[PDB]
């Protein structure tokens, strides 16, 4: 169990390395304001270009085998037929 | 329990990042700019949104079915051998199903 | 400078916030008492604001909610507001924005119309929400609305991100 | 029955008020106009009610009516001598659109123990009302306004004897703050060369536990010099040259006091045409304007019914 | 008695019934809430001995929804929704499903479920309505496919709605059973369609809803799944007689859509449960025996409780080896519980 805690936490850090790459190259985009008269086209436009950023990242990402042997999914089990208990009490 | 911790700050860092992705390929990635009329702008908007719920659909399903061929394995190891847990667990099965016949007996009775 | 933006430094462990702005005191206080009553797996850090653009502070997180609560029953509560998205960006509009419209429960002492904050969300793409703050049956219900969009829009749950909660608020009217 | 479904979309969504609005008409008086009946209705202190359309209204059964409305209300002063006597009285000539239903007064006019003291006034009216005319049928009456003069206890023991007879029911009319600002720019609006009031505003602060009110007057020559440097289009009155009207008005209060009415609440507006309140109160204190501020109170009297 | 006065004179009464004495536009009285909660409870029951929704009930409820925020006698609120009569689609999204959907996807999972418990009645009073619509109306000389077919998009888009919304907020909740009873609650008045309203139009649903049913930690889940997935073979291959005497007249027919997408979600569930192949194209060492009949986790609960009750004075666990004349007394331990949606799509499909 502490094996695989700091495998999740090495997988934790590696990722959030990452995200402070991802934070940099984010900080350069600098300041773009809205008026009044031009709001339904600069809002709407960019949404294309909202849409078609992930189109590429959804596609890209398999399912992920993430990696646990022992001891997490048995006790992630019994807390999830703890849970699944209680809700055959209440839809009953 | 530290291991519900873990999954969730993973799910929640892996959320963030695949959000801060999104805004760095949102950021650098462009379409050419026309002037267009807005019905065709958002039926652009309904069909991507329909193509990245399929896509959703496909990568929830597919982690879905990889976590419950790792639960039933694991469950599978969990009931091969008789271990201290079972003395809760076999209680915790035969709780389950009796709620289940009961649930059973109500579906047929308000069908009927 | 001072300038606003959702993305320039790190949220933190399982800390989410959220930028009440308002010109009443009295009012957003109790919504902001009634958020700690319900509890949940996430601390919350409510921010208190009066009117933007703010001042330059350097001790403040990343921001993941902003409410504009609004007055039905006053006009300064809506030309602050007016002054408040001039100093924004565009990337607060992609599901970060929601909008709170007080004095709808009556319909008698109204000072501003109805059809004016629809056509303020339809041109900015924000989604409009109606609540009466003064009586604390009602407090409660939104008390509970703010904390289901703060966990969407902090990314607390899988699958579903911020401009997820954009495609499902969505207001259009029939064609026919 | 398709056109009362037409109806319900434009208030089932956000749209009810035009943003260009047309100035009001100088309404002369006509021949067929009676000048010693609208001289009654003038400086009289009036209470508005909204009210659904009528059933078997006859114009030549009044005088069974007025026989059981005699019999009835001095009835129920009994279960709680009485020398009074109801008058159903029609006016004409009143109509501009000639689709309209002919309008008419009730009053309770006392008897000589020695003209009588009136003490109670009705008056049903439907003054440009034409959009809920083809949402009825045509055995339906439709005034949808009513106005009352009186005591409010007279008001219930005759509005129970409408409920039991014409299958009609009473509302209290109600107009909002933002709708006040709307009829004092249609007030000012207006073209005048005789004696004139004073155009005078009242607001009222919410975020207190007692009451605080503000007396506000303003000059009416000052007020039409100050209209026409806002007013550019002629002919129309526009959204941005009421919002602008008010903005000024407030920041000319702004500079001198530090503040802000506009999160106050505005609950008065009395000036050289007509005095009105949020609850239904009004003093309609002009003749040649009459049925221009009458026809917007049946514009809003059709709304709290739909 | 359809008379015209005598329900407009009913609509102007009732309209300003709930409008001064409502909720919101008093001084917040508990007692006057109590009348008003003994004022709905008459409507709810006058709504179902008319089988019809007034015309006041549905003109108050544009003018509430907006106005309304999730709590303060939710129950008499949402059974108001319950029984209003059938429109157009277009009609209902800006003025609804708008203002339903901005209150779904954030208030609390009682909320989300007394939703779907409110739109399966309203999928019984709109079919119940148009199922004999086509019964009482001979006047028209025209023929009524264009209306049929005008009354087909108009549901069809209803169902994929509520079916786009329980995909959505499965994704909200993260798998929990509780949602999932009243999911399929849903579609068991879809899969009645054809045998108790006789209406030819069959509709199905994304498949979200399915994998999510079928990989479910839960028996009676199960048990719906292969109820619904029964009653959808005896829908389709009697709309294929159907299409079958309607091919002369090429009148009533269905597109091929339909059937290639039926094919889908037919061999994928017994790969994984008869035919122990899991991986098809929707999901893409015992890998290929992690999902069957007796190796799923919710019928793990009885094939624990099948090895004690064959001898119990165990040492060893074997449930791999249930094959042949004890996998038929495994089939009759799960048929004398209340699986009997199991039992009738084994003997059929």
């Amino acid at each position: 169990v502490t094996n695989t805690e700091e495998e999740l936490i090495r997988e934790c850090e590696e990722m959030w390395k990452d995200m402070e790459e991802c934070q940099n190259k984010l900080s350069l985009i600098g300041t773009e304001t809205l008026t009044d008269s031009n709001a339904q086209l600069s809002l709407l436009i960019m949404q294309v270009k909202c849409l078609t950023a992930e189109l590429s990242q959804w596609q890209k990402k398999t399912p992920e085998t993430i990696p646990l042997t022992e001891d997490v999914l048995i006790t992630l089990g019994k807390e999830e037929f703890q849970k699944l208990r209680q809700d055959l009490e209440m839809v009953l | 329990d530290r291991m519900t911790l873990l999954l969730r700050l993973r799910a929640q860092t892996k959320q963030q990042l695949l959000e801060y992705k999104s805004m760095v390929d949102a950021s650098e990635e462009k379409t050419p700019e026309q002037i267009m009329q807005e019905k065709q702008i958002e039926a652009k908007i309904e069909d991507l949104e329909n193509e990245i719920e399929e896509v959703k659909v496909a990568f929830e399903i597919k982690k879905l079915a990889l976590d419950r061929m790792r639960l039933s394995t694991a469950l599978k190891k969990n009931l091969e051998k008789i271990s201290r847990q079972s003395s809760v667990l076999m209680d915790n099965m035969k709780h389950l199903l009796e709620l289940n016949k009961l649930i059973m007996k109500s579906q047929q009775e308000s069908w009927d | 400078m001072s300038v606003l933006r959702p993305l320039d430094k790190l949220p933190g462990l399982n800390t989410a916030t959220i930028l009440l702005v308002g010109t009443e005191d009295a009012l957003l206080q109790q919504l902001a008492d009634s958020m700690l009553k319900e509890d949940c797996a996430s601390e919350l850090k409510v921010h208190l604001a009066k009117s933007l653009p703010l001042p330059s502070s350097v001790n403040r997180p990343r921001i993941d909610l902003i409410v504009f609560v609004v007055n039905l029953h006053s006009k300064y509560s809506l030309q602050n507001t007016e002054e408040s998205l001039r100093h924004v960006d565009a990337s607060f509009f992609l599901g970060k924005v929601c909008f709170l419209a007080t004095g709808a429960g009556r319909e008698s002492h109204c000072s501003i119309h109805r059809h004016t904050v629809v056509k303020l969300a339809h041109t900015y793409q924000s989604p409009l929400l109606y609540c009466d703050l003064e009586v604390e049956g009602f407090r409660a219900t939104m008390a509970q609305r703010l904390v289901r969009v703060l966990q969407i829009c902090a990314g607390h749950v899988p699958g579903v991100s911020a401009l997820n909660l954009l495609s499902l608020l969505r207001s259009s009217e029939g064609p026919s | 029955l398709q056109k009362r479904l037409e109806s319900v979309r434009k208030q089932s969504s956000f749209i009810l008020t035009p943003p260009r609005r047309k100035i009001p008409q100088c309404s002369q008086l006509q021949e067929d106009v009676d000048p010693q009946k609208v001289a009654f209705l003038l400086h009289k202190q009036w209470t508005l009610y909204s009210l659904t359309p009528l059933y078997k209204f006859s114009y030549s059964n009044l005088k069974e009516y007025s026989r059981l409305l005699n019999a009835f209300i001095v009835a129920e002063k009994q279960k709680g001598d009485f020398n009074i006597k109801v008058i159903f009285s029609t006016l004409l000539g009143m109509k501009g659109t000639q689709r309209d239903p002919e309008a008419f007064l009730v009053q309770i006019v006392s008897k000589s123990q020695l003209e009588g003291k009136v003490l109670w006034t009705g008056w049903f009216c439907c003054v440009f009302g034409d959009s809920l005319l083809e949402t009825v049928s045509e055995d339906f009456t439709c005034l949808p306004l009513f106005l009352a003069n009186g005591a409010e206890s007279n008001t219930a023991i005759i509005g129970t004897w409408f409920q039991k007879t014409f299958d009609c029911y009473f509302s209290p009319l109600a107009i909002n703050a933002f709708n006040l600002s709307w009829m004092a720019a249609m007030w000012t609006a207006c073209k005048m060369d005789h004696y004139v009031a004073t155009t005078e505003f009242l607001w009222s602060v919410p975020c207190s536990p007692q009451s605080l009110d503000i007396s506000f007057a303003i000059h009416p020559e000052d007020a039409k010099a100050l209209w026409d440097s806002v007013h550019k289009t002629p002919g129309e009155v526009t959204q941005e040259e009421v919002d602008l009207f008010m903005d000024c008005l407030y920041s000319h209060f702004h500079r001198h006091f530090k503040i802000h009415l506009s999160a106050t609440r505005l609950v008065r507006v009395s000036t050289s045409v007509a005095s009105a309140h949020t609850d239904g109160k009004i003093k309609i204190l002009c003749h040649k304007y009459l049925i221009g501020v009458l026809a917007y109170l049946t514009e809003l009297a059709i709304f709290q019914i739909e | 008695v359809r008379d015209e006065p005598v329900l407009l004179r009913f609509y102007y009464w009732l309209s300003q019934t709930l409008q001064e004495e409502c909720i919101w536009y008093k001084v917040n009285n508990y007692e006057h809430g109590k009348e008003f909660t003994n004022f709905l409870d008459t409507i709810i029951r006058a709504e179902c001995f008319l089988q019809e929704g007034f015309y006041s009930c549905e003109a108050f409820l544009y003018k509430s929804l907006p106005l309304w925020d999730g709590l303060c006698c939710r129950s008499q609120f949402l059974q108001l929704v319950s029984w209003i009569p059938f429109s157009s689609f277009s009609e209902v999204k800006p003025l609804l499903f708008d203002h339903l959907a901005q209150l779904f996807f954030t208030s609390t999972i009682y909320f989300k479920c007394s939703v779907l418990q409110s739109l399966k009645e309203l999928l019984q009073n709109w079919l119940l309505w148009l199922s004999m619509d086509i019964h009482m109306k001979p006047v028209t000389n025209s023929p009524l496919e264009t209306t049929l077919g005008g009354s087909m998009n108009s549901v069809s888009k209803l169902i994929h709605y509520v079916g786009w919304l329980s995909t959505t907020a499965m994704r909200l909740e993260s798998n929990n059973t509780f949602l999932l009873h009243f999911i399929l609650d849903f579609y068991e008045k879809v899969c009645d369609i054809y045998i108790n309203y006789n209406l030819p139009l069959v509709v199905l649903f994304p498949p979200g809803i399915f994998y999510s049913a079928l990989l479910s930690l839960d028996t009676s889940i199960l048990n719906q799944l292969c109820f619904i997935m029964h009653r959808y073979r005896k829908n389709l291959t009697a709309a294929k007689k159907n299409e079958l005497v309607q091919k002369t007249k090429s009148e009533f027919n269905f597109s091929s859509k339909t059937y290639q997408e039926f094919n889908h979600y037919l061999t994928s569930m017994v790969g994984c449960l008869w035919t122990s192949k899991p991986f098809g194209k929707g999901i893409y060492a015992e890998y290929k025996n992690s999902l069957n009949v007796v190796h799923h986790p919710s019928f793990l609960s009885y094939a624990v409780s099948f090895l004690l009750q064959e001898s119990p004075e165990e040492r060893t666990v074997n449930v791999s080896s249930i094959r042949g004349k004890k996998w038929s007394w495994y089939l009759d331990y799960l048929f004398s519980q209340g699986l009997q949606g199991l039992k009738l799509f084994i003997r059929s499909s």
